[PDB]
């Protein structure tokens, strides 16, 4: 109909270590 | 201590491993810390991964004393056999 995206987040922002991320030009 | 960063303005990932490098370079006076963009320059992890020797998909895309070493995920596990070691 009309609806919007939205994303749910179960952790934490934490810093230590995620691996990827998929960027370049 | 020479610690390089490939493309810092194109995602927030890769900015964060930038940041780590210079948080290390703000708590020191070995540590060195540099920025060279892949975006705009006309680079990619297809340039990227002949340099390093290793075929690498995604982010990070950091070096240190002039080496391959991943970015956020291999220094935050580096920093940590440092300081909580």
């Amino acid at each position: 109909g009309a609806e919007d995206a939205q994303d749910d987040l179960v952790p934490s922002i934490q810093d230590d270590g995620s691996e990827s991320g998929a960027c370049k030009i | 201590m020479q610690t390089v960063i490939f493309g810092r303005s194109g995602c927030p990932y890769s900015v964060r491993a930038k940041d780590l490098a210079e948080k290390l370079s703000n708590e020191r006076d070995d540590f060195q810390y540099q920025y060279v963009d892949i975006r705009a320059e006309g680079i990619t992890k297809e340039d990227l991964q002949q340099k390093a020797g290793k075929p690498v998909e995604t982010v990070p895309q950091i070096f240190v004393d002039q080496q391959h070493i991943g970015g956020y995920t291999d220094f935050a596990a580096w920093v940590k056999e440092n300081l909580d070691a």
